């Protein structure tokens, strides 16, 4: 999956510039950008639709694509039981019934998997535009934001059901969509689009280095805590006036005070300072935006 | 590639349940049926009064008006039902599946037409099994069939072509409809009339829509050497033209 | 209320607009124009010799026919573009703007049918004055702009209560199309057959849809007592019933 | 504008059951709630939309109606300032060119204002939508999730204008959309709606907030930690299935931790954080929801 050196016009209007993309040892992506810049655009020409790229796509013909565009594509006056076998069948290998019986409890789709479409609302079709598109039992997903109008508890379902098929069937996931509080939840790397060119690449397994967790100890128990802390993990920056010790972020708190509640430390507090999406997000785009 | 031909034939045959389970198409069949055995009871069977015989050309071509107009518009449905919902984006993604797409929609459009001919060929046999008179033949009934599969596999395509490059739903029903009415319509009140009638007239023995839209009312039907090599040859062409197109265009 | 009055009256200005706005309206002004001219200097000037006498009945009907279904589909199209759009359903708010609405509706077509007349006048008086000949009556051409307001008038509004019951586009266009076109076709192979052709001949008289299709190619409009009560009668009662039901819809 | 009684049903199916409604002192209202029970059904029946809803609805004649429903319908064909002087004349009381203007500079439409509205894009058109319902000048201004398309910062700049414009002038909001960070920024009173009835009605005014404290630990000893805090302070929510316990504000964490170490389980991730309605959302809901 390589896509290389594509330029699009729509008239007098360039919306695609020489860009370079590659899955290079990642599962699930997400693109970020404004809006109108081009990133469905972007889907569009890696997914197929369109014809006339102007360069070079590397796709394998055995491998499934599987997508969610725009809107959701489905059939009104027919059920969605219907739908999903039609489309399993069609595009997909066939039809299995305990493949589709597991996506359906999953996702939650029981008590309405027998009512008609036209009576369902529009968050009830994005998650059965999801369901369809995970029935071509595909190796690329291109989803254009498929979270924007569900419920909070329905995102975090949707997005640990999507990372448990990630595992439990080797899948690339690429994802453009905005709440990046709700990105930031299941994704492995995000890449920026703006002014039709790729710009940054995060990753943020590897975090940055403004990452701190500040533990405050007692004044008498201060020198104990800070030799335990020296000896096992990485020292940033240290304050003793303040009492604070800047250390790298550190995401479980068991096995720390675990040690110290051995050594007899008690923390008065304990909190971390991280940078998020929305943060990397405003950092970037206030050169042109603030 | 025997998987494609698995994923058309799958298409086809889902197609072909869509059009069986849908209370329209026997809504449809009960009507012309119904209006069918009506005027044949009515008048075939009372008018000189003789021992109920009755002369089957009237309502051979009455039986075969209302199922070919009833027939293409269930074709000009079921070609424009993708663009209708707008599903039609999640087919037209790689070139193989787009052909498979055409070749699938051509082998829905041969099964329609054929289905249509059968039922034709039992309400016939059933009305002629009742009432009394000389029965027809079957090289009959397969010609007649040639040209149900024929015309109607002639008009979907064009109207495939024409949907292909609009993207408009009414304008297709409409040109449908327009295009089989407006021929017989205007020949008798506008042709007789110059001192071109006659080359007109001649004229419309080469037009495709023409002859076929002429010859479609008419209890039989022969047709000649040169209407037989520009029907199948504008089939070709327009068969080879949709290929082309559908390779081309971008959503 | 006149601000509700205004309201009405900045929905026919904006109608208006955009019908003289869109290019296909003098798309079709055009081919029209072109063809009657084309039609009208071959077949009058050439056929038979005479000192270049030009009779003005043939082109009268032609320029009638021509017209009034350009003129239809204009209208079903302006009578169908909301429900088209989907924007329907911001106009159907309160009780008083479903009335407006439908006011503004039936006046839109008033106007139409008015500019088309005005149209028609346009041509045939320019053809007239290029050639020469006979011309025609003022009275007549009234009169002429009368029978559109009625025809125009009787189909737009059968139309709008159907597309208002169905809440589909396609088959509108395809009703109408098939409505106008299917009687004066049917009638000659039908109904001089039966032993019931002369009562039905005579109810055909009495048919708002048989009648009213039937007289467009003749090329005087000719009306009994009988048959101008009914026609004005049927108009008030879609015009009530379209009312009732558009005050008891919910959209 | 007032709901008196309102009981709509679809059959055997029946979505709104007896309830009641007013604007009480408050300029924005919130409606929240799950996918499918009934919002749109609410707004249609304040609208007017449905005449067969079985009640009375209070509203009055002289005053006019700008509505936002679940998709923007607009005039693809035609221009942007053709759809707004449209709507404004027929709407409206006419067409006012500085309103307009100030409008159109306020949102940042000004670039793409002369183009063609099949050219937009989903938060260009939701964008529309929103200065098209506004540009009725109503008394009562009622939207269906208005920000579908649009990146943070435009959904700022959206709710800052329509700030600006309800103080301005005498406006009454309704908004009923998920995105609650979102939400809170712009609301006077908050409604939850389960099965047709609104059971709670949070009102927040100023920004005194009630502080709280997050601690969050596994299932099997979540029952635990929770009847500890309510033995010894007062609790105020749970949310079960992530094992989130939300007492009150504590400045120092050492008698939680300590008590903690005596009954040997110990927190994952604890924190101090500002109160909010997304919180109050999952109190009143995870009932139903999980
Ligand atoms: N018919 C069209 N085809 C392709 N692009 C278009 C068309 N009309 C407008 N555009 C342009 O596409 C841009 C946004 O492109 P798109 O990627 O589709 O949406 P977004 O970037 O919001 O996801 C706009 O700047 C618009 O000018
Ligand atoms: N004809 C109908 N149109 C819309 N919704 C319907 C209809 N019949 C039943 N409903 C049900 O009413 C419920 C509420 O729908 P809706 O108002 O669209 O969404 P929400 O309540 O999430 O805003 C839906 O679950 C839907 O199944």
């Amino acid at each position: 999956m390589k896509l290389e050196h594509i330029t699009k016009k729509y008239g007098s209007n360039v919306v695609l510039n020489d860009i370079d993309f590659d899955f290079g040892d990642s599962r699930i992506v997400g693109l970020i950008g404004k809006n109108g810049v081009g990133k469905t655009t972007v889907m569009k020409v890696m997914n197929g639709n369109i014809i006339k790229f102007d360069g070079k796509v590397d796709i394998d013909n055995a491998d499934n694509i599987g997508f969610l565009i725009e809107h959701p594509k489905l059939y009104d006056n027919k059920s969605g039981l219907y739908n999903l076998k039609l489309f399993a069948q069609v595009l997909g290998k066939g039809f299995d019934k305990a493949y589709t019986d597991k996506i359906i409890d999953a996702f939650g789709m029981r008590p309405y998997i027998k009512k008609k479409v036209k009576k369902y609302s529009m968050g009830m079709k994005q998650k059965l535009a999801i369901a369809v598109s995970l029935m071509n039992k595909p190796k690329f997903l291109i989803l254009d934001e498929p979270t924007n109008g569900m419920d909070p508890d329905g995102s975090i379902d949707v997005l640990t059901t999507i990372k448990s098929l990630v595992n439990e069937l080797d899948m690339r996931i690429l994802i453009s969509s905005h709440k990046l509080e709700d990105i930031e939840l299941i994704c492995d790397r995000a890449v920026f689009l703006r002014d039709g060119h790729f710009v940054q690449d995060v990753n943020m397994e590897e975090g940055v280095a403004s990452d701190t967790t500040i533990v405050t100890v007692d004044h008498k128990d201060f020198d104990r805590t800070e030799k335990y802390l020296a000896e096992h993990f990485q020292l940033q920056n240290v304050d003793k006036a303040d009492g604070h010790l800047m250390i790298n972020a550190q995401k479980n708190y068991q096995v720390i005070l675990k040690a110290l509640s051995e050594l007899d430390i008690y923390p008065k507090y304990i909190e971390t300072r991280k940078s998020s999406l929305r943060d990397t997000y405003f950092n970037i785009n206030q050169r042109g935006d603030k | 590639v025997p998987r494609g031909s698995h994923r058309i034939l799958n298409l086809v045959k889902y197609d072909l349940y869509s059009i069986f389970k849908s209370p329209l198409t026997y809504l449809a069949i009960l009507v012309v049926s119904s209006l069918i055995a009506t005027q044949s009871i009515l008048m075939a069977n009372s008018m000189d009064n003789p021992k109920h015989i009755i002369v089957y050309g009237s309502v051979f071509a009455a039986a075969k008006w209302l199922l070919l107009i009833i027939g293409l518009m269930f074709v000009v449905k079921t070609i424009t039902r993708d663009f209708s919902q707008g599903t039609i984006q999640l087919y037209m993604s790689k070139v193989k599946t787009r052909v498979g797409y055409i070749i699938s929609k051509t082998i829905s459009i041969i099964l329609i037409s054929i289905l249509f001919a059968l039922i034709h060929y039992v309400i016939l046999i059933v009305v002629q099994a009742s009432s009394n008179g000389k029965n027809l033949a079957f090289s009959k009934y397969v010609d007649n069939l040639w040209f149900f599969l024929i015309f109607l596999l002639f008009f979907g395509l064009f109207l495939f072509l024409i949907t292909l490059a609009s993207q408009k739903t009414a304008m297709i029903f409409s040109l449908g409809v327009f295009l089989v009415l407006i021929v017989p319509f205007i020949k008798p009140f506008i042709t007789f009339i110059p001192r071109y009638g006659e080359k007109v007239l001649d004229a419309f023995d080469y037009i495709p829509f023409a002859y076929l839209t002429d010859k479609m009312i008419s209890s039989n039907f022969d047709f000649s050497n040169w209407q037989w090599v520009i029907s199948l040859g504008s089939i070709v062409i327009f068969f080879i033209l949709n290929i082309l197109y559908v390779a081309k265009k971008d959503i």
